[PDB]
């Protein structure tokens, strides 16, 4: 139950890591895929995932199951903290403040561009991330 | 429900198994056909180029060649070195390049500044320097001709003749595949076309052939539970269907259509003149297979419900059909015998509406096209090919004695020697008149072929693609010293399955195109609103482009919207709309010389006009039979030039992405072995391997670059003393973009 941009990334990553294109991926590549999706699990969670996937004795993950795993893994993240680390990329001197003019440039120029109006309902990092969530 | 395919794709050593022998028989004399090896010959030419660079440096003639060509040489040598593992060869290449670099930073220092901007962006900076019409300046060949003062071998001469259009055809595999992939990116103005003494050279098909000749032979394995593998015993048709003349609705072909109380349709398919029973049992079993697996495969078509397969007395069939006004024509199709096999099934009314039916509004057409395109390509992934969706022929004049049997080849340039353009389509609207694409989805499912029959010397492939399976002959290929005819084409015996796989993809989309055009002509023929006619043709162009992007999405996982952007870098939807509307309607038959030229200028813009000597037929246009319109004049090419570019762009994006992914994971395995310790080497080598993986990521695919950035962070932690000034810029770009993504997505 995520955004369309996230689902699209999930579908292409699944497709890319489906080497022989039979519609399922080996659990052996689950670690690399999750890494590419910016939500690599802990060495404990991945073991719990390998054991959780080994219950039925099928180590081929089809997209329905794959989406379920990514969904709860992504939800097993601190949204406030992830956003914090994001702003922390545009603070190079390390003082805890990012430029305002810079944030407006990147979010409308690169990535999944936001439109000027949507960024204008959106500087102090620790605080900004704190109150946006 | 678990959604996945009963088909698996990998690689094998060769397709050249149980093929016709590589021999051409000419007037009783058997001429053996030999392959010219692609990779070995390519490498020989690059070696000669390197020795030519050596002579250029010694000659101190560098002052005499334009700066853009010096930059190309330098950037290519730097890209070549970075792709060369052997440290001796690598340093040999870097030594040949240093004199050029020394020269540039002194006499052409603004060009030198740009060179380092690209070097700081990529490990194969030559690919970004040739994202434009510089790719048409064949600097490598020009250097070889100026400094290699001796003849080329026959193999080499044959290579450069086929691949004269651009230096990229000499690049080693990863650099070519990466160049080809990024040449579609949004900062690329590269178009495989340049002008030649007023004559225009189109070499889009050459891009695909240079790619395919580098690939490994593919292999498809079907699961044991697959329709073509699992042993499903004889059909148990305990149930019969009582035909009543009062319920008969109409006849289409050999199929009796009966009404039901539920307002769907019961259909009785009756044996053709020379149709075996198997053809009817096969359609029954395929329908049952697709209904059973409809959820697994996410088949969107409204599938027919198979009911029975049993024998019926002719006399009974003739008694119930004798009312309909199709009676006489139906009698001519059914088998003469008095005991006729039949196939009974139930289907909605929309199953009998052909996808070109002019009574559909544009919104219903679009949805039905999407369903057909979807199912065609998911079922291709399932390992099922439909080679008889339509009856597209290039010609009927020499039909039986033609190697191609007159059947149209959507990628003819790749499947034959010295064929440069898609040819005339004979009676193009008639080809799709009874197309097996319907308002409801797919139909006529028993005329199917396992995908593996395209990778072997099946009856199908032997009948229609004998030239490709046998080899290339042309008088210019004859080597009198050996008495053999040599060509790069004969090398395709080993890879021909890869070629037919892509031809199937282009053929499906050609069927879609003709179906759309048949709809377009019929719905706009009696329209008096002229701007509205154009709007329909405009939207049909959108639907075609969208269908091509959907096919790419289904075969590669590339998001549909990016696939469309990639296609539109290469194919011009405006030209396509103008060309389809112009040539697929009869209006042009009413024009004279000066008006035709002006109209042609508008639909080809800068490119050459379509030339023909044919005498147009009034109210039809180009027509060999004087009744049905053709696409193209006699013995000439199809005028739908942008369509050809679009089909090649589609299959080149599919195949090029498949090979790009293969290079990406080869390099990824290498990066992970360096980061783990399996391969112990210095920090710069580690940084280089990771930077190269960045070059092998899909254009526009961020998560791939996120992964590569993560490898780069890990690499910096593994070599914490190593200077990283030469790589931080490009990865900081990825880092800031990545950070932007997370912020953007949270707001959503
Ligand atoms: N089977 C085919 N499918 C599509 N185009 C063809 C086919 N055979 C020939 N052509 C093209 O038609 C033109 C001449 O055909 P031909 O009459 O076979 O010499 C050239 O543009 C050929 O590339
Ligand atoms: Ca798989
Ligand atoms: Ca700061
Ligand atoms: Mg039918
Ligand atoms: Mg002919
Ligand atoms: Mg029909
Ligand atoms: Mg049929
Ligand atoms: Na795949
Ligand atoms: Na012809």
């Amino acid at each position: 139950n995520l955004t369309e941009e996230q689902i699209a990334e999930f579908k292409e990553a699944f497709a890319l890591f489906d080497k022989d294109n039979n519609g399922s991926i080996s659990s052996s590549e689950l670690a690399t895929v999750m890494r590419s999706l910016g939500l690599s699990p802990s060495e404990a969670e991945v073991n719990d995932l390998m054991n959780e996937i080994d219950v039925d004795g099928n180590h081929q993950i089809e997209f329905s199951e794959f989406l379920a795993l990514m969904s709860r893994q992504l939800k097993s993240n601190d949204s406030e903290q992830e956003l914090l680390e994001a702003f922390k990329v545009f603070d190079k001197n390390g003082d805890g403040l990012i430029s305002a003019a810079e944030l407006k440039h990147v979010l409308t120029s690169i990535g999944e561009k936001l439109t000027d109006a949507e960024v204008d309902d959106m500087i102090n990092i620790q605080q900004f991330a704190a109150l946006l969530s | 429900v678990k959604q996945y395919y009963f088909a698996r794709r990998g690689e094998t050593s060769t397709h050249d198994t149980s093929l016709p022998p590589p021999v051409k028989v000419l007037s009783g004399r058997s001429i053996p056909l030999k392959e010219i090896p692609f990779e070995a010959t390519r490498n020989e030419l690059v070696q000669i180029y390197l020795t030519s660079i050596d002579k250029l440096i010694k000659s101190n003639k560098l002052n005499s060649i334009p700066s853009q060509q010096i930059a190309s040489h330098y950037l290519f040598l730097r890209s070549l070195a970075n792709s060369e593992t052997d440290g001796i060869k690598k340093n040999q290449i870097l030594s040949l390049a240093k004199p050029l670099g020394t020269y540039l930073a002194s006499k052409e220092p603004h060009v030198w500044k740009m060179i380092n901007e690209l070097i700081e962006k990529s490990e194969y900076p030559i690919i970004h320097y040739l994202k434009n019409n510089r790719a048409h300046s064949n600097f490598m060949l020009a250097l070889i001709h100026e400094y290699h003062k001796e003849p080329l071998t026959k193999n080499q001469s044959a290579f450069v003749q086929k691949f004269r259009d651009s230096s990229v055809f000499l690049f080693p595999n990863p650099i070519y595949t990466a160049w080809l992939a990024h040449s579609y990116d949004e900062d690329s103005s590269f178009n495989p076309m340049f002008r030649e003494r007023l004559s225009t050279n189109f070499y889009h098909s050459t891009l695909t052939d240079n790619l395919l000749l580098r690939t490994e032979p593919k292999e498809v394995t079907l699961s044991s539970e697959h329709h073509y593998k699992k042993e499903k015993g004889p059909i148990d048709s305990s149930f019969r269907y009582q035909m009543s003349s009062d319920r008969l609705l109409r006849i289409q072909g050999r199929t009796l259509l009966f009404s039901t109380p539920q307002n769907d349709v019961v259909a009785v398919k009756v044996q053709k003149k020379g149709e075996p029973k198997s053809t009817l049992e096969e359609e029954f079993e395929m329908a049952d297979y697709l209904l059973k697996h409809q959820r697994r495969l996410d088949v969107h078509s409204k599938l027919p419900q198979p009911l029975g397969q049993y024998s019926v007395k002719k006399s009974e069939i003739l008694e119930i059909s004798r009312g309909s006004l199709d009676f006489e024509r139906f009698k001519t199709l059914i088998d003469d015998s008095k005991d006729l096999e039949v196939y009974v099934y139930k289907a909605p009314q929309s199953y009998f509406t052909y996808l070109h039916d002019k009574n559909q509004d544009l919104e219903d057409l679009t949805a039905s096209v999407k369903t057909n395109v979807h199912d065609l390509f998911v079922l291709l992934r399932e390992g099922i090919v439909f080679p008889q969706l339509a009856d597209i022929f290039h010609t009927h004049f020499g039909e039986d004695e033609r190697e191609d049997k007159g059947r149209y080849q959507a990628l003819v340039q790749l499947l034959n020697v010295l064929q440069f353009q898609l040819g005339r389509i004979d009676k193009w609207q008639k080809a799709v008149e009874y197309v097996n694409l319907r308002s409801s989805g797919l139909a006529d499912l028993g005329d199917s072929l396992p995908i593996t029959s395209l990778f072997t010397s099946s009856d199908f492939t032997k009948h229609y693609f004998s030239e490709l399976l046998t080899g290339g002959y042309h008088p210019t290929f004859f080597d009198k010293s050996s008495g053999t005819a040599n060509s790069l084409f004969t090398g395709k015996r080993r890879l021909f399955g890869n070629y037919l796989y892509l031809n199937t993809i282009a053929e499906y989309l050609l069927v879609i195109q003709l179906t759309l055009g048949s709809y377009g002509d019929k719905v706009t023929r009696d329209m008096m609103d002229k701007p509205k006619k154009e709007a329909v043709w405009r939207e049909l162009a959108n639907v075609m482009f969208t269908s091509c992007a959907e096919a790419i999405h289904i075969m590669t996982g590339i998001p549909q919207s990016r696939a469309l952007t990639l296609l539109k870098q290469r194919a011009n939807i405006e030209k396509h709309f103008r060309q389809t509307q112009f040539w697929m309607t009869p209006d042009y038959s009413k024009l004279d010389e000066d008006t035709l030229q002006m109209e042609q200028y508008s639909i080809y813009s800068g490119e050459p006009e379509y030339e023909f000597t044919d005498k147009l037929v009034s109210g039809v246009g180009l027509s060999v039979d004087g009744v049905h319109q053709d696409l193209g004049g006699y013995n000439r090419e199809s005028p739908l030039r942008e369509l050809e570019k679009l089909l090649y762009a589609t299959v080149t994006l599919i195949e090029g992405t498949m090979q790009l992914d293969k290079e990406f994971f080869k390099q990824l395995e290498q990066v992970e072995k360096i980061l783990s310790g399996e391969i112990k080497t210095d920090a710069n080598s580690c940084f280089e391997a990771v930077a190269q993986l960045l070059d092998l990521a899909r254009p526009g695919c961020h998560f791939q670059k996120r992964l590569v950035l993560s490898y780069y962070e890990e690499a910096k932690l593994k070599y914490p003393s190593a200077p990283t000034d030469a790589y931080d810029s490009r990865f900081q770009v990825v880092a800031r973009t990545n950070a932007a993504i997370t912020i953007q997505r949270f707001w959503r």
